[PDB]
């Protein structure tokens, strides 16, 4: 068929003949262009082309020659001239540039124009309300209905277009209309079971987003649908034009794209272990380009695979290798020419689009693995103004949904996975004043308590201040959450459940850690009106003794009482108790006798347990720091692994030492043991072994600064 | 017969305020993962601090099952905590005989399920469900163990 | 259908109809059975089965109940009793044990029985020389020829079976032979192209293994054949019974299993950063069980897909993960629970079945990759008796091919990689005295010079001396080797080569590094008759000085290479010079002057140098430690950084310091440097920085033992 | 114009004892690796000496475009160890102007490749080829480097 290609005018017709049917797409992927040309050429991910199976005239070479010849372009009739312009502007959008033999420096562009990508939820809500015009506009809306979570009318709209598609004689829409019916059906089936099985335990109720009758319809339509034969049923005319689009039927479209990451990650992992150097495009830029070759296809053309977990896998591992490659390239050695080869680097500047990439498709745990290996703080952040508009956008959307009574759970299904990682990675950026205002108002009040307990809200809110200050405006917002918490501490069964154990006192402590002389005003007002009869509020109030008026503190003097081990620790948590009276020591020993009575009882019962917040760990710490010199304490040796290491360096066994304590210890405490002569040598060895054998960088840092 | 050897266990949830049982016959993935670290805190004033014991700490869990309980899952189909007990056994390496049962307990649980586990192919159930060591401010909690092998 | 099962014995009649047709096939991947039963049951790799799509009678659950129940077996008829035994004989050979609900402590058997895997190249020539008595033996013979590299005689026998496989009711052979035949042809395409382009200079000549007429015929038959439609063209009956092979027609099958290793690889690495544990079937044993299954199914069915690079990729990365998993399992932190659950660590034992794996599929650069990230010295190598038989299988096979005149060059590409890599991997196995005498003889004499330069050979012989001493037989082979390389060194242009710069100088060093009194009778005979005018012979054995007799020494000290600067350092390297005289020092000043004038010419031309024979680093080191008292050294400050690091440490610019040099340094120099004031206060800083940034352990050994 | 950037390289491979040039030009992967090491090979000496500065050392190179040649390939169609010239261009970061070109010269070369791709699916040519830097005893070896930018 291609053995009659000899004429210059016919060449333009030939490329017109095969490439034109793909104009109905907003874009088609670069490397896949080999399918359209029957493996005639090979399209590299950079866009340039090398002869693959051509036994005749290189019709692609001629078009590139015509690109640089302004005179020859004038040797075409107005028709054929227009035929080239359609092909030409198609060749600049698609990232193809020029011939490989003539390839010099190529600076490809990257742009994802999909509104769904940019977190522009609100403008999209107006777009759907507009009247439909064209058949393609219907498909675009059939996507936007899904991204918001409205999986109900998205299917109903999808059934509408498929009936309306053929009348206009459009082929591309009909094929991509049916796939989004099966995949969204798959999104429907796994949610209903997910709601029933664990969702009943998750939200406390059997909320229903889908009407019972509608579920019966969808199963009937797609029951015997096998997605393998779908491309084999479309007619011959369709099967000749869009043979590139065939992969999207079966699930091979993410299998052909993940293996070429796995073989590629093998080389990048291999290359970081050799000290090798690579010229031109490194192995890593192929991953970055392929990620950005991929982000366009599934978002410009409005496919619904953007929420399935298989694609969340793919962005997970592509950036993970690149952030790895940004860590290793920041630290290695050379003789003379190592910098002479590519004497610069992108430094993996992480641009505005790169922040959408990880904020969306990661989970709170997955980021934490990356944080250990690759020091994200050392990587530079770009476009610190666009990145605000996404954060303020997300915070804006949180207030709309939950301040208003309406929360449509299918929206909450997707929206919360992205929203978490959005505000975890907000630390590394230098935020603006309005963003630090709105976001903190967003995280404290309306953001759900379930998904973010009162405990971990410290780990995020405090996390943002590492690279950001604490202005007066933000100080006003945080102090307000206490006022709400004061109207909350009249419950009869509240306990402030948490997986972190820092409570509403500690947020106020965060203010004072920056603004020490910030005596609270309203928390004083709540104290004075309260009386002794109702005293649940004491526990929070005395815990937030840090901030109060002098008379309000003097109110706490006659008010409140101290009789136990939490009063001692919570009172010592603020440093109010500067020393221990003999009465206080008697309370301490009273605790110990009970535990020893417990220790013998369980041992006689052959039972071993670990106390979670065992202060016996601290009781040993007091003696070692000269806090308490009581000689009666030696009667409780031998029950706790942590306790014994402190009391008796002369008669303590180092086989039971756990290497995790020397992490969890204060700057002053580690020094005193570092100064002690008895255990310095035996502490050194077990520490020495683990740095040599293991890769916990924190053990490495501790050993040099203090013990050396 | 040549080389491999495997094992099994038992998983047992429980909702407090009443004898609510929910369980899995197995914990296949069982991604039990402790952690202990510390980054920064304290104002460093007042001369003598007299203390410093915040251990933060974090816990997780995992389980496999398709057995959510036949009766009250559907009873509520048409928040009193989820305490779980991990029970198993340990054998003496010298004799390889089953002589000890290992018990694991948690005082107050909270399932934190990322409610977007939708995938692109029909999986063989395997609803990986994750819990978390949840604790009040009273005392104790976190974790405790029980041991047989009295012989 | 299945819901209409009815009675007890209607189950075996149904199971027979689905699993028996596979009896023509030998070994069926435990997971591939989900296809034959229409995805009804999901097959776990651990040997258990669980219902997925079944809603009628449990035709599988009753079957295992009959397996356990004894009185029920007798209730069947003799035929049905036989039919059950026919099915029972299959599953125990597959490893599918029981149902999951009754899952016990399963110990699946892994037994690969293919003669090719054991690499007993001798027997494959014995079996083939015979007259066939079945179509089956013909095809089992057709794979043995391709393993031996015979890519031409295989094709004719591969063509024989296709014609003889039509006149009978068996599509098993027809479908498998044609897969191989196309896979011999695709190999024929690469090797011919690979031979033509780089093979002219690789081997030193052009070798045309394939005849011209055969090359024309293959390009005629296969030119109009697409493998993707092979499964579709078979009869409807074949498309029904043998659905357990349709993935195998295309190369999606290794893709679908190579992609699956990515998720587990992600999980295993994910399980590492958190320090997780694993009850039940851990994520890592899933890889261990999955790995052998892809192995035996192809080695036991003689599927030619086993010897392809894409296959090597999946098993290269799989074992790297487990050896890493073992490496992590050895260094786990232990906090409060590991001892009760895993005490007396049951390490992953490196059996014989793990040795053929690494020896065959890893290249030589790949095993070095494992070295810097896996302390593979610690791992126990059991079953050491069987390791010897395959090793002597290698050291005996190499002797045959390269002693005789005929080298089967097609075989030479697939195998020389294997023989190359195996003898590397012998330095972790205890070899007997007798078995080693065969290994050492093959490695030294007849192993070709092309793939092992004389410099690299020592590195190979030196690794076998780690796990094994020097029995007096072993020296008898090194004995003839030197007397072989020296006597060949009589032609005037027969220079040597190296990839370490070793030459024969350090072969004697290995001798005296274990022996003390070798006099080497042959060497005396050589020199005793060396008359004069043999400069190349003279200088060659001059640096073998530690291994000459007393009379040979004196006689060769006569008319010896004078003091020329190359001879000066080499004369020192044999112990001829113990102290520098002013005559010795005077020669050095020439080289310092000679290097300087070329530097001035170099600077005008803007040319730098990095020479192998750089003694500049050596001269400064001698000056630091007072070996050369000449004070003119300071005149040569500013040409090479390693020079002015040692000569003028007080004025040295430590910013230029390259921390790689410390690796070559020896403890004696690493000690004195630790004492010098002008070189202590900066070297400590660079060492701390690199250990914090990179996992170069050798820096940590340097930093701790000496600099602290 | 958004985010990418590439550059160019070039590989020349030559045969000693003749002006022949049998190889490619344009290293796609262009991977080059150099490394130094040591061991206990000299774990014991008679002392009072000095050193040898073994360091092992090694030079591993690679190139992948193919299209070696027709004239010289035909001429060889009917063992100097070859030599290499590597040419690269360098630009001033302050001005981004082409001002410096690099010469890399390894007198001794060694062709040694893994002579079996046998890839299950046919590739688009591009036979990657690795390089080991050979060396004799006499002097220099490895490389001498030249630099432009004499502006």
């Amino acid at each position: 068929e291609n053995k009659f290609i000899t004429k210059d005018d016919e060449v333009i017709d030939y490329i017109y003949g095969k490439i034109s049917p793909l104009f109905a797409l907003q874009y088609i992927r670069k490397i896949d262009l080999k399918h359209v040309f029957e493996y005639d050429y090979h399209f590299e991910v950079n866009g340039t082309v090398v002869r693959h199976k051509n036994k005749g005239f290189g019709y692609m070479e001629r078009f590139f020659e015509l690109k640089e010849s302004c005179d020859e372009r004038s040797k075409l009739s107005k028709k054929q001239y227009e035929r080239f312009n359609a092909l030409f502007n198609f060749f600049e959008k698609n990232g193809v540039i020029c011939m490989a033999k003539d390839a010099g420096t190529l600076n490809t562009s990257i742009e994802i124009n999909s509104l769904a990508y940019h977190g522009k939820y609100d403008v999209m809500k107006k777009f759907i309300e507009e009247q439909s015009v064209s058949i393609e506009d219907d498909y675009k809306k059939a996507f936007f209905l899904a991204c918001l979570g409205r999986w109900e009318e998205s299917y109903d709209l999808y059934s509408n277009i498929i009936l309306n598609s053929i009348d206009e004689s459009n082929g591309c829409v009909y094929y991509l209309s049916q796939i989004n019916r099966y995949r969204i059906y798959q999104s429907i089936t796994q949610a209903v079971t997910q709601f029933n099985g664990l969702g009943l335990l998750t939200f406390g109720r059997h909320y229903k987003p889908f009407t019972d009758e509608f579920l019966a319809r969808i199963e009937r339509e797609m029951t015997n649908f096998n997605i393998d034969d779908l491309f084999n049923g479309m007619p011959f005319e369709f099967q000749k034009k869009y043979k590139i689009l065939e992969f999207l039927s079966d699930n091979q479209f993410l299998y052909d794209d993940t293996v070429k990451l796995f073989e590629l990650t093998n080389k990048v992992r291999s290359e970081m272990s050799e000290g090798s150097y690579s010229f031109g495009m490194s192995s890593d830029i192929v991953v970055l380009l392929r990620l950005y070759d991929n982000l366009r296809f599934l978002y410009e053309n409005c496919l619904w695979s953007v929420s399935f977990h298989e694609f969340h896998q793919y962005i997970r591992n592509s950036m993970s290798l690149l952030i790895e490659k940004a860590e290793y390239e920041r630290t290695r050695d050379i003789d003379e020419l190592g910098f002479s080869f590519f004497g610069k680097k992108s430094g993996f500047f992480m641009e505005y689009y790169d922040f959408v990439n990880i904020s969306r498709h990661f989970k709170i745990d997955d980021i934490k693995n990356l944080e250990r290996s690759c020091s994200i703080d050392k990587i530079r952040f770009g476009e610190q103004e666009k990145i605000e508009e996404y954060l303020v956008g997300i915070a804006e959307e949180i207030t709309k949904q939950f301040s208003a009574n309406g929360m449509n759970v299918v929206f909450y299904t997707q929206f919360i996975s992205e929203a978490k990682a959005a505000l975890y990675f907000a630390k590394y950026v230098k935020l603006s004043e309005e963003g630090l205002g709105k976001i903190v108002k967003a995280l404290l009040f309306y953001f759900p308590e379930r998904d973010l307990d009162i405990g971990k809200r410290y780990v995020w809110l405090e996390r943002l201040t590492k690279c950001n200050e604490l202005p007066k405006s933000i100080i006003s917002i945080i102090d307000d959450f206490l006022v709400l918490q004061a109207e909350k501490h009249i419950d009869q069964n509240y306990s402030e459940v948490s997986s972190n154990g820092l409570y509403s006192r500690d947020y106020g402590a965060l203010i004072k850690h920056f603004e020490k002389n910030f005596i609270s005003k309203r928390l004083s007002e709540i104290t004075l009106c309260l009386t002794q009869d109702k005293q649940k509020q004491i526990d929070f109030l005395f815990k937030l003794l840090p901030l109060l008026s002098t008379n309000a503190k003097s109110h706490l003097l006659s008010f409140k009482s101290v009789e136990n081990i939490n009063d001692l620790m919570n009172g010592i948590r603020i440093g109010l108790i500067d020393e221990f009276t003999p009465e206080h020591e008697e309370l301490i020993i009273e605790y110990l006798e009970t535990r020893k009575v417990n220790y013998i009882v369980e041992k006689e019962k052959g039972i071993q347990t670990f106390s979670s917040n065992d202060y016996m760990s601290t009781f040993g710490i007091w003696y070692f720091l000269e806090e308490i010199n009581n000689s009666k304490m030696e009667e409780f040796i031998g029950m706790d692994d942590q306790y014994d290491f402190f009391v008796d360096p002369e008669n303590f066994d180092y086989k039971k030492f756990i290497p995790s304590w020397l992490k969890n210890y204060n700057d002053k405490l580690l020094g005193k043991i570092a100064g002690n002569k008895h255990m310095k040598h035996h502490v050194i060895e077990v520490l020495k072994e683990r740095v040599k054998n293991s890769n916990d960088k924190r053990y490495l840092e501790i050993l040099m600064n203090y013990f050396i | 017969m040549k080389t491999v050897i495997q094992d099994t266990a038992d998983v047992y949830f429980k909702r407090k305020s009443d004898g609510k049982l929910v369980f899995t016959a197995e914990a296949q993935t069982a991604s039990f993962s402790q952690a202990i670290s510390e980054e920064k805190l304290r104002g460093g004033i007042g001369n003598k601090p007299l203390y410093i014991l915040k251990s933060e700490k974090e816990i997780n869990l995992t389980v496999k099952n398709a057995f959510f309980d036949l009766e009250w899952l559907a009873m509520t189909q048409g928040s009193e905590r989820y305490e779980v007990e991990y029970r198993t056994i340990a054998y003496n390496p010298d004799t390889e005989e089953v002589y000890s049962d290992i018990y694991i307990q948690f005082p107050n649980v909270s399932p934190s399920g990322e409610f977007e586990m939708s995938l692109e192919n029909g999986n063989a159930l395997a609803p990986e469900i994750k819990f978390e060591a949840l604790a009040d401010t009273d005392t104790d909690e976190m974790a405790v163990v029980i041991e047989a092998s009295r012989d």
